[PDB]
């Protein structure tokens, strides 16, 4: 479908600074990120939900608090993550991440924004 | 008051007897180029007049938030930028904005002591004590 095609159009991402995560991005940042998602051709059916899930207030339990994120850091390496074009941000899609639990990813996915250290594989 | 010299800060850092957080309010890239060992980046970009401690916190990466939330645990919070001293904390100034967020406006965390401004800033520190700095 339209979702899988978009996901496969994106480049695999490597997060090298988990400690650089921005868990409470402001609206201006969220709009900029959303723009890049839309411009990458993110389907209208999921784009709004992914951007909702770019903030800790909508992240699953395994990511929800700073304390949890510090504890779980070593498990985050196992995420299958795609690069949001031109940004220090990734998408983690539920379809790629069934091996991670429902407390690590929910449908349709989530967005993590970083200060730095996001690379391609 | 509200001040500390480089000598007094060096003595504090070398005598690990007193707890301290050093907050560097220079630009992101300036911090990355060179900063005081173990100092916290509260970048110029994350600071404007009238902002609250928690507004600053929301703009910080995870690792920086950990230190920010622990600011009430330590005896002293030391503030620095490139060139400023405690005399230079006028309205609109980055260090004045940071200090007011830490010590004047509404915050869940009360500091144990008034924040201290490093006299001469990072310019003076670099020349006095470059071995307590990230690049060699």
């Amino acid at each position: 479908n339209e979702i899988l095609e978009w996901v496969n159009s994106l480049q695999p991402a490597r997060v090298t600074r988990w400690g650089g995560m921005i868990s409470t991005p402001d609206a201006v940042l969220q709009a900029v990120i959303k723009r890049s998602l839309v411009e990458s051709g993110c389907p209208a059916s999921i784009v709004n939900e992914l951007i909702e899930n770019a903030h800790e207030r909508s992240w699953p339990q395994g990511l929800a608090t700073l304390e949890t994120r510090q504890m779980n850091r070593r498990y985050y390496e196992n995420y299958v993550a795609k690069r949001i074009p031109g940004k220090q941000a990734v998408v983690v899609m539920a379809c790629e991440n069934q091996h991670m639990g429902d407390d690590m990813v929910q449908e349709p996915g989530l967005v993590m924004i970083f200060a730095h250290g996001v690379e391609e594989i | 008051s509200g001040a500390i010299t480089a000598k007094e800060l060096y003595t504090m850092m070398t005598d690990k007897n007193i707890s301290l957080i050093i907050m560097d309010a220079r630009r992101m890239q300036d911090y990355q180029d060179s900063c005081i060992l173990h100092s916290l980046s509260v970048p110029e970009e994350a600071i404007s007049p009238g902002v609250t401690a928690s507004w600053i916190e929301a703009h910080l990466p995870d690792d920086s938030k950990d230190t920010w939330k622990k600011r009430g645990n330590v005896e002293y919070v030391v503030l620095l930028d490139w060139f400023s001293s405690a005399k230079d904390l006028q309205i609109g100034t980055t260090l004045r904005s940071l200090k007011d967020a830490l010590f004047k406006w509404e915050s869940k965390t009360v500091l144990r002591n008034e924040p201290l401004v490093l006299e001469g800033g990072y310019e003076n520190w670099l020349l006095c004590y470059p071995q307590y700095t990230t690049n060699a």
